[PDB]
């Protein structure tokens, strides 16, 4: 039914404006898709209604892809750091989740990248520790 | 509490800090 319908489409517009950014580092051409939508994109996954539907469809894949590294070893854009680690925080996150997706590897990296933000690393750091409760139930 | 078992849960999710060390 439609919150499916619209958590599948959410993804699939995730995945396309990842692929086309890293399709565009490889090329040398601007890879501006993650910046130009990354506030509209996280204030959908926000959607309490919505949550539920997009962690059940993967959503973490693609919040994980975005968070990863480009195809030359660079970062993405701090503000798609800083926001989708925000996204991350709000969201009913569980083991099974996390195993499936991988996202904790991510955050993981976050929290210990010497060249990250003293800023970022502690919410990453801050995230790693929350959800390592799913650990220990 | 097996902490032995809990870690092995621990590295399913997190991993071991190896999967992007690539990067630096």
């Amino acid at each position: 039914g439609t919150v499916l319908e619209i958590s599948r489409s959410l993804k699939k517009r995730m995945q396309d404006i990842l692929k086309k950014d890293n399709a565009n580092n490889l090329e040398g051409r601007p890879a501006t898709g993650k910046i130009e939508n990354v506030e509209e994109i996280s204030d959908i996954l926000m959607s309490k209604a919505l949550q539920e539907s997009l962690l059940d469809e993967g959503i973490l894949d693609e919040i994980k892809g975005w968070l990863e590294p480009l195809p030359d070893k660079s970062m993405p854009n701090i503000k798609i750091r800083k926001r989708l680690l925000d996204v991350l925080k709000t969201m009913k996150i569980h083991k099974e989740h996390l195993v499936t997706s991988g996202v904790g590897k991510i955050v993981y990296f976050y929290s210990i990248n010497p060249k990250e933000s003293k800023e970022v690393r502690a919410s990453a750091k801050a995230l790693v520790q929350k959800w390592t409760n799913e650990v220990f139930k | 509490i097996d902490y032995g078992d809990r870690d092995s849960l621990f590295f399913e999710i997190f991993g071991t800090g190896e999967e992007y060390r690539y990067v630096l």
